[PDB]
């Protein structure tokens, strides 16, 4: 968007075409979010804190987006594991001389 | 004066009590080796035949 | 268990704290309603570090927020995740500061500080074993720069042994928005040096440069800068909340980074940062992480790191990697850039490893550095201060609230001394 | 068996009839494999 | 009847004890919960586990190991790991605050509130022990809590027990491969403290083993698990003779009269062979001559030191497998004949050889292949003074202008104690220079 | 079984009792018609202490309503739970006291008190083993402060060995509505110190402060203050009605709280107190409860206990909980605030535990303290009294019923001696 409406190839025409949506820029008339109410807690000066409605949250996700991975594992948990120890026990010497189903 | 001889008497008593327990503990371990010996004699004739 | 409390003041401090708490909530899987809906069990093993538990099973942050004007609090409550903070930790005035240091540090700051001191005292004593305090604030403003630093002094008087972190958004002359910048900046930097254990400088136009060049977006907003600062702040204390191969706490960072008690100003950076158009086209390797990390442009400060020599550096790698590759890369970057590291200290870069990277990411690097390049910022602040103080401009507004030019003279002399015996080691040789 | 061991951990060493009673009350489907997630949720709600 | 007590202090000590006890519990065939799998054992190892494990009276066995640390992360990680039902729950001592790379914190301010508890545990362990043979301690020297608590424990034990032998496997900083920045201080003070309280010191630097695993296992991205696996392999090879039958059994007490010429000179470095992968093994030869030749290869040693720059004073080598004593003697003769490894004049005999039948055991998920012969060698040489000279150089360069001194002095540490460490290490390096002078 | 009857006079006492009985009925599960609808047999085991057994299996309170103006009785009858009171217990005069202590204590009170004395004698004789008496009234009014005090005198003359409690509401100089309060307040205090076994000072100023600051509700009414005082009133007697770890009666509290017979004025408080939008963010635990319990601004008296030294203190806990945590919190609060405890009576705090929590709550705490900071109330009351007395203002009303200035002088001297005596036992050391 270089003083244009993003359907044109002034500089940075491409990567900003991948914009999520960000409703704020086309909805800055709604205002709204008048939803704090008179909480009567946070706070009192006995008068409650006067509320002024705010604007839209502005999108975010500035940091690099998740690359579809779950993670949440520990190197120590991965390294030893019970699986290797169980496998190197109550198993072995299986050559399939005859055909038989196994777990 | 007196506390000197008191120290000798206490130290002598305690070292006698120590040496008694020393010999008493010494004998039990030889007895233990002998008793586990016959208890473990089952193997090494079997486990040797194999 | 070695929990830390959070304190925020001023407009920028409140906004930064709100975004940081949103980021931490997303990381730990706590919903805006305070009910846990995470996935892995590791999210609860050290959940008590940043949150307290209340009846009903909901977790609430231990953050205290403070200001002289209620508009910022009105905003933070109405914003997302505004229901997390307990109502008791909101303390405010009714008049505001108006970017005047004396207003926020002498009369209104003093008359208000009792309640916030009581709140921080009860919060600190409620938890089992303290570990330290962290602050997020500004020095170009009134209420932050004055009342926050008054609180800094007060709490340091009462807890001499605990570690202290400050995240100061020090304003720069390029993005200028107030003419009384030099006054309150100089006074706050004077008061901070004798109390703050670690200071972390952040620069607005540096963040703008990062967003323009690396993230490559036309129309950034304070949300993005707040998010970057929040990510860096969260990456600072990853080891305290997640298992690692070489754990390092705040005291370990201070010991590894502080050569002398008055040399405690640091400049930070976060990696990896890439544009949305090139997200899929880059590999995930420790060499790439360190190459992006050591780049001078990636830093979060106006100071050019290549204009001085590093005294000490620290990196907090996250994810599952190999210490072999990490440390060999550290060795290589220390050897090919021997000119930029002061010679009389060997192996002046420290590494730590944590097993849990940020959600959706694999290798992340948080870098903190103590170097001599920070001198230039204080130098420009000093030249502005002297050029604008020699004529006694805007002076009467300060002098009309019990303030005397003697403290201004002392502050400028002390800042000049900091510059002097901060750059001495640049030319000092073994 | 693991349920009995878990109760022994906290020291509530009980006898077979009431161990079946406790197990069966929670095991509504009568399959025989109780979910300690629902167990801990129930006890947390009771403790609230 | 013969038992030893193992102490693991510091984060590195804990993470090496993990692998050590993994290998130990696997070698005697012990399930992770501690229950003997029975499986027609009929006392196959019979009595070979009492050296490291004690029967509970019915079923499971508990190791004779004590774990010390002040940062609870590693401790509760072990308690939530895979060996959770094995260790004694109150025998894994966890502190309150980490010393955080500060020597004085763990030696003068925080360390005194845990040493009493640790001594209590050592006492209740030794009371059950009847044929105590010695202490085997693991600690990191470049760390605050590790070095400090190790020094305090060594001081306390040296007076509480006295003559009992102590062997310590210390990990000194590598020449450039280093994590922290203040570690020369911790290293110098810790070595000063231990010089006159520990009996055997073993060098276990990191970058040398990095190069070893890179060259042999062809692993380009190794982690601390491989390091700990190699260390545990060395430890088991060293300690097998106490618990397994052999032709020439060697006790841990057969080290002070074989490797220590003078009371001050008790620092040595290790080597291990063969080290091969699973693919590059099954068409090779693994002859006794070639393994013992590769053991004395300078690049094969566990510590970063060039033995070609110094003389040799003593070497103790343990063979395990089906080795032949005549072959061992022939290989020793060839080693003595070949000139590059030169022994000092006053040591006409320098070799202490031990033989054990038990072949090395392999761990599932490991990197080493199943081998049928192995040798582990411990060497005392005058070239080790190079690392001490390097550490002294670093200490002098950074103490020239009193860097980082305030952190120590504000914790109760006295300023001058750095000096006495300086003169003591100068005296030690001069002693090492002297002993190599021919008559 | 060691039951106690209830006496109350004045519109103040009537209003207090109207809600106290409502709270007790809710606690014991009693409908407004007097029929049991409870859930546990504990709610029914110990009902005889307050509720008698009337016809039809219903229960009536053993409370006496006494006053010189019947509009108060008419209003209290139509209020909630008004059907519980038997019509017999109502006694009323048709003239009114007119805020005049002389009129309420000499002419009309003397003529009327025969009937109420007969009623209370009947009720006391009816009980199997009576335990004590409790009065609730205000000292700023006429009818209560005169005729209830005369009834106290007669009751103490007739029943020597029994225990007496008095919930006294004294007027503070800030929230004042009557001009002749100092005279009758001093007269009531002088007469009441003669016979009262225990006194509980209560202040409308303190209640208003509590409602403003803790509950943070914008429009307090007399109902909320009545609710607070009812909760505090019920808390002290819980252990007599429910089982617990350590039983404790009114006589035990008196023994542990009375160092000397003339020192029988207490200051009381209740915990916990929170608003509606703050219940979700709090954790109900012993540390928080004891932190609020010793808190100065929590008190229901204008007296700041930090201005003096506690003589004795007591704590009654409600809920199911472990013992050591109460014990160690008590030890910690005694150790950390040793300067606020007089040192010649160490271990000056009592604790008691009851396992039945209040409805809607899991943990509750009631605190009763005997401390020397109470003396400032009587100091300022004497100041106002003498300032009004030097000019003999409003004196003809009191002289019009046979009273003379000798009574005023002796009452002033008697209370001044009490104040000096309280100061003496504070400024003393071993
Ligand atoms: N080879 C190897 N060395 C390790 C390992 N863990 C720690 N170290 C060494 O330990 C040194 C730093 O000390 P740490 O182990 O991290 O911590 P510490 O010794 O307990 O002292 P603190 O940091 O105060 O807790 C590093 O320089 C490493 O050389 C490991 O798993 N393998
Ligand atoms: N990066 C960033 N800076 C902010 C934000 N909000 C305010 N600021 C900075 O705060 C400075 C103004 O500080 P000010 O509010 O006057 O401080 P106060 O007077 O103490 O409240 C400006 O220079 C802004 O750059 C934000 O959301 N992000
Ligand atoms: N707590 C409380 N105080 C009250 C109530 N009604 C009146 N008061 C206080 O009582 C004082 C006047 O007492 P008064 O009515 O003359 O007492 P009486 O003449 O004996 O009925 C005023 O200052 C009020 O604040 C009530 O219901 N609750
Ligand atoms: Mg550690």
């Amino acid at each position: 968007c270089d003083k244009y409406t993003t359907a044109l190839m002034m500089g940075n025409w491409y990567e900003e075409r991948l914009a999520p949506n960000q409703p704020f820029r086309e909805n800055l008339q709604t205002k709204s979010v008048r939803e704090e109410e008179a909480a009567i807690s946070f706070a009192s000066d006995l008068i409650p804190l006067s509320r002024v409605n705010r604007n839209l949250p502005w999108d975010t996700k500035g940091v690099i987006a998740d690359d579809g991975f779950k993670e949440f594992r520990s190197v120590n948990r991965t390294s030893y594991d019970p699986i290797n120890l169980n496998n190197y026990y109550n198993l072995g010497d299986c050559r399939q001389l005859y055909k038989h189903y196994t777990a | 004066m007196i506390n000197i001889q008191r120290s000798i008497k206490l130290n002598e008593k305690y070292q006698q009590a120590e040496q008694y327990s020393k010999k008493l503990e010494g004998i039990s371990r030889i007895t233990n080796w002998h008793e586990t010996k016959v208890k473990y004699d089952n193997a090494n004739q079997n486990k040797y035949a194999r | 268990m070695r929990e830390i409390v959070h304190i925020q003041g001023g407009q920028c401090g409140n906004q930064i704290g709100a975004k940081f708490w949103e980021v931490i909530s997303d990381e730990h899987g706590i919903d805006p309603t305070g009910t846990y809906h995470g996935d892995s069990d590791l999210q609860l093993e050290r959940i008590n570090v940043y949150y307290n538990e209340a009846t009903g099973g909901r977790y609430v942050p231990r953050a205290i927020l403070m200001d002289l004007e209620p508009g910022t609090m009105d905003s933070v409550r109405a914003g997302p995740f505004g229901q997390l903070f307990r109502p008791d930790n909101f303390v405010f005035g009714q008049t505001g500061a108006g970017n005047n240091w004396a207003k926020g540090h002498y009369t209104e700051g003093a008359e208000l500080i009792d309640s916030v001191l009581d709140v921080v005292r009860k919060e600190a004593e409620g938890c089992d074993c303290l570990q330290g305090f962290q602050i997020t604030h500004s020095l170009g403003g009134g209420t932050g720069s004055g009342m926050g630093t008054l609180l800094i002094s007060k709490v340091r008087e009462e807890y001499p042994d605990r570690i202290m972190e400050t995240f100061s958004v020090v304003p720069s002359p390029k993005v200028s928005d107030t003419v009384v910048e030099p006054y309150n900046a100089t006074l706050s930097v004077h008061q901070l040096v004798e109390n703050a254990d670690e200071c972390m400088v952040i620069d607005n136009e540096a963040l703008y440069d990062i967003c323009f060049r690396t993230l490559k977006l036309t129309t950034p907003t304070y949300g993005d800068l707040n998010h970057l600062v929040s990510a860096a702040m969260s990456g600072v204390t990853c080891c305290l909340r997640f298992p690692g191969q070489l754990n390092s706490d705040l005291r370990k960072l201070a010991v590894n980074l502080i050569p002398f008690p008055r040399l405690h100003f640091f400049m930070i950076g976060f990696a990896p940062l890439t544009s949305r158009g090139s997200q899929q086209y880059r590999a995930l390797t420790v060499p790439e992480l360190t190459q992006q990390m050591f780049d001078a442009k990636n830093m979060m400060c106006a100071a050019d790191p290549r204009h001085g020599r590093y005294l000490t550096a620290s990196a907090l790698f996250r994810g599952r990697m190999s210490t072999k590759e990490v440390d060999e890369q550290m060795l290589n970057v220390q050897n090919k850039n021997s000119s930029y590291f002061v010679e009389w200290i060997p192996n002046n870069i420290k590494s730590s490893i944590c097993d849990i990277p940020p959600k959706g990411l694999k290798m992340a690097v948080t870098f903190v550095g103590n170097s001599t390049a920070i001198q230039e910022m204080f130098k420009r602040v000093a030249e502005q201060f002297t050029a604008m103080f020699r004529r006694k401009a805007f002076l009467h507004w300060y002098t009309g609230e019990g303030m005397d030019e003697m403290e201004f003279t002392e502050a400028e002399s002390n800042m000049n001394d900091l510059v002097s015996e901060y750059q001495q080691y640049q030319d000092a040789t073994a | 068996s693991q349920f009995k061991a878990a109760l022994e951990k906290f020291g509530c060493v009980f006898d077979d009839k009431e161990i079946h009673a406790l197990f069966s009350k929670f095991d509504v489907n009568r399959s025989g494999k109780i979910c300690y997630d629902e167990f801990c949720g129930n006890f947390a709600r009771l403790g609230s | 009847m013969r038992e030893v007590i193992s102490i693991h202090v510091g984060q590195g000590g804990i993470q090496v004890g993990n692998a050590c006890w993994e290998l130990f519990c696997l070698e005697h065939g012990i399930q992770p919960d501690g229950q003997m799998p029975s499986d027609k054992t009929i006392g196959g190892g019979d009595d070979a586990f009492n050296t490291f494990f004690s029967e509970t009276g019915a079923g499971k066995h508990v190791p004779r190991a004590v774990f010390l640390d002040l940062e609870p992360t590693v401790i509760d990680e072990v308690r939530t790991g895979t060996y959770r039902q094995l260790f004694h729950p109150e025998q894994l001592i966890s502190g309150k605050e980490d010393a955080a790379n500060n020597f004085a914190r763990g030696h003068y301010t925080i360390g005194k509130e845990i040493v009493d508890l640790c001594l209590d545990r050592i006492r209740k362990l030794a009371d059950n022990c009847t044929g105590l043979q010695g202490f085997l301690v693991f600690n990191s020297v470049g760390g605050g809590t590790g070095s400090g608590l190790g020094s305090l424990l060594l001081e306390r034990l040296s007076v509480d027990y006295g003559k009992k032998s102590k062997l310590g496997f210390t990990i000194y900083p590598s020449p450039q491969v280093s994590t922290a920045v203040v570690e020369p201080y911790n290293s110098i003070l810790s070595t000063h403290s231990l010089l006159e309280h520990t009996d055997v010191a073993v060098m276990l630097d990191n970058e040398a083993i990095y190069d070893i695993c890179r060259r042999n296992l062809d692993i380009e991205r190794p982690t601390y698990t491989n390091l700990n696996r190699l260390i545990a392999q060395v430890i088991s090879s060293l300690t097998a003779s106490l618990r397994f039958d052999g032709a020439l059994n060697v006790d841990i007490t057969e080290f002070q009269t074989n490797l220590v010429p003078y009371p001050r000179i008790h620092f040595m470095l290790s080597s291990y062979a063969p080290i091969i992968s699973a693919e590059k093994a099954y068409h090779e030869q693994l002859s006794v001559a070639e393994i013992t030749n590769s053991a004395f290869e300078p690049a094969n040693m566990m510590a970063k030191c060039d033995p070609r720059h110094g003389k040799y004073m003593a070497c103790s080598m343990m063979y395990r497998g089906d080795v032949v004593p005549k072959d061992v003697n022939a290989s020793i003769a060839t080693i003595k004949t070949k000139r590059t490894i030169q022994f000092v004049d006053w040591c006409p005999t320098g070799f202490k050889v031990g033989i054990n039948y038990q072949p090395p055991t392999v761990v599932p998920g490991g990197d080493l292949a199943k081998v049928m012969r192995a040798v582990c060698m411990i060497s005392n040489s005058t070239a080790i003074a190079e690392v001490f000279s390097r550490l002294d150089h670093k200490f002098d360069l950074m103490y020239a202008k009193r860097a980082f001194v305030h952190w120590y002095v504000g914790e109760g540490m006295e300023e001058g104690e750095f000096s006495e460490a300086r003169e003591d290490l100068a005296a030690l390096e001069k002693d090492y220079e002297e002993v190599g002078i021919e008559t």
